[PDB]
């Protein structure tokens, strides 16, 4: 099978800083790559998919890129909105597989 | 939008002719399993029965592996067609 | 508009079964698929599997193969996820997801969960 | 209509991936004939000479008609293709 | 225009089923080469050793060729589909 | 509009060859599959076989493949059905019929049909 | 090949009555399955195809259902014109051939 | 407008390379094939090759395999004929030719011509 | 591969005359046949396409047709602009070969 690896468990930084994410496939994905946000509750959201593109409704301070094995995502400027959980999964065959994710904390 | 169905039918088509072709790939494949097993039946076994290792393990799972290949291909376009409805 | 709402609260015994669903709205259940996700209160996200209500066509996740299956009532607009030989762990919250406007890339809507605990 | 054409055009590429995969399964299938015979020709047969039943009817014939359904399929796809002109 | 797009989906749809056929094919055939071989490494050649030509070359030739014209639709359909993004 | 106009009323000795036909009218006969149907006078309907004018493609029920052939003139926007030796079996009233509208489904348009004899 | 069993050979029918035309298959057809009616002369037309669907300028009178290799024509409140003979035939490979059909009379 | 710009006079030694190209007007790189011919002065047309934008997909007349290769630069719609190993047959004109309008058929615009030559 | 065979080296024709240039194939080009046309100078320009067409802003002056591995170009009429050199090349699989073109002078 496909599996993600999350590699950063947790990132910390202020309000007005630029964090990355980093997820890394099993195998190759074709660039079928989505991302996804979840707060403290309430079900997850879309927001960035096919690994360069931007979900409907997505603040420009969110982007991503990559290919083969290797994809990332990039949040400039974090406002106190931007802090919560974010995952990793793939659309190509199956299992469609999560990363384990990226907890993302204001410190 | 005329050229966009005019070139989606052109390619269907063209697509369509690669399908023929492979399924008369597999017909004359079949002839060829079809004649080693007749020399096999008709000489090799009698000449043997008269007088009383092959390892392609390698091989056939990079087969089994293209074939699946093929498989995650045409699920992701059925996908896509049923965005057509909407 | 487009949703997909989502129900249960199931509290059950230790060997029990769960059947926990979810009904669309503002589409047809038909041209969709339905995926459900399972999350484990502090352990991020699984999948479990999906299904194509057009020919009840299903695919599950290894793991999950023998725990759960997926069903549809495509006549009402609804579907279906029941739980078998619930235990400890099983407690968790599972989500109803569907690809509506993202096809061939990601789940787009998405339930607000439903949440089954398994206690003596 | 446009998200119509977007999504026929990514279902269409797809298939033809699909196709490109079958061609190599079977590029694959020829290198182990031909491994096979060369085995037999190469060694099983030049002992024997030098010393000096296989049934497969109902696999051959599972085969033929799972290939024949193939081309039941095609010539339908022909045929709601000639709607298009109208 | 409406129902171009119908009839495109449906000879899409037909399309992807005649690969699946293929696909069914192509396993089916190697689950006779490897009964062949099953057969050839379980009896022939422990007889053989206790004891102790194949021509198809035109049969290849013809395999080879049929599966390169389905590389030269396939090259074709990717040509056309270009034209709709314009 | 759509119509098919089939002619020919065509009495034979036996072991004669006889040739029926249709013309298209409303459409181009390029674009649409030809079919022919044979109905003797109490006995429902068999068919004989078809046409693609598109590249003269033709297709024969294995009962009349000894028996008829279908031909077509496409710049005229015609069709013939060819029939060989006949005897009294073949008495009988013979169809011309399209698919214009059902694609893919089902026979359409069809003649009014003509009328051929066998008798010494 | 694939053959069609037309199996009622002849129904009596007063006007008002509901009948039903049942025809069966030798072989999957996947739903290509369409229902013609001929007068005493004259012409077939087409009244039912894809065998779940209505004809063109067809009266409401008319329906069918089915899948597999069973499938079935309704006919509901008979009127004097709906007395004819009925046949099936489907559209799926070759030969596409016809059931020996169906003749309903009023009686 | 649609226009391929061609530029390039390179007056080189024998065993000297030389790097030829041409730019897009009026339209995107990544969309169209770009195709090479070289014309000898007074011997007609030799197709050197083509490559797709869209992957960098290249494909050279064998005779030429060893000889010139194509490349692009898809973010400024350009691209480019590299030639090693020049001598005295290689003087000639290159086209940079592309497909626009009559796609899978025919090269449709075409560059006004580079020449290069070789001497002593 | 492929190869195109151009028969006339050289044609010489007066203007009004009517002259034929014919162009036979190697292989089976399944109509993808196209012909070119240019001047003592200058880039060459797409006269004919599909080998049965012609292209846009080309006169009536020039047709052509054919099938399976033989081709041909008519000119009717010929004005002192339609003497030129001809190519003929084709479109299927690769290489994408030339013929070896013929020239057409007045005289
Ligand atoms: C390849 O797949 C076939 C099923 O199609 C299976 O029977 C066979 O054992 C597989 N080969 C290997 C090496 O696992
Ligand atoms: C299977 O089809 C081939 C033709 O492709 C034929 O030669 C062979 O005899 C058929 N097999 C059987 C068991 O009829
Ligand atoms: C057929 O093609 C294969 C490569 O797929 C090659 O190895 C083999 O030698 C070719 N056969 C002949 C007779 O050239």
């Amino acid at each position: 099978d496909i599996q993600m690896t999350q590699s950063p468990a947790s990132l910390s930084a202020s309000v007005g800083e630029t964090v990355t994410i980093t997820c890394r496939a099993s195998g190759n994905i074709h660039n079928y790559l989505a991302w996804y946000q979840q707060k403290q509750g309430k079900s997850p959201q879309l927001l960035v998919y096919s690994a360069k593109t931007l979900a409907d409704g997505v603040p420009s301070r969110f982007s991503g890129s990559g290919s083969g094995t290797q994809y990332s995502l990039k949040i400039n400027s974090l406002q106190p909105e931007d802090f919560g959980s974010y995952y990793c999964q793939h659309f190509w065959s199956s299992p469609r597989t999560f990363g384990g994710g990226t907890k993302l904390e204001i410190k | 939008n005329a050229q966009a169905i005019a070139n989606m039918k052109n390619a269907i088509q063209n697509t369509n002719e690669a399908v023929k072709q492979l399924q008369l790939a597999n017909k004359q494949t079949l002839a060829v399993i079809d004649t080693i097993r007749g020399e096999i039946n008709n000489n090799i076994i009698p000449v043997i029965n008269q007088l009383s290792k092959i390892d392609i393990g390698n091989q056939l799972a990079g087969i089994n592996q293209t074939l699946q290949n093929a498989e995650d291909y045409i699920e992701k376009s059925e996908e896509f067609l049923k965005g057509i409805n909407p | 508009e487009v949703q997909l709402q989502q129900s249960g609260a199931d509290l059950v015994k230790p060997g029990a079964s769960v059947k926990l669903s979810c009904t669309a709205s503002g589409f047809n259940i038909k041209d969709t698929y339905i995926h459900w996700v399972k999350q484990r209160p502090e352990q991020g996200l699984e999948w479990i599997g999906r299904i194509d209500p057009a020919n009840d066509n299903f695919k599950y996740d290894p793991k999950f193969q023998g725990k759960a299956t997926i069903t549809t009532d495509t006549s009402s607009n609804t579907a279906y996820l029941q739980l078998s030989s619930l235990t400890s762990e099983d407690t968790a919250v599972y989500y109803c997801a569907s690809v509506i406007t993202t096809t061939g890339y990601a789940l787009d809507y998405w339930g607000q969960g439903t949440s089954v605990t398994v206690s003596s």
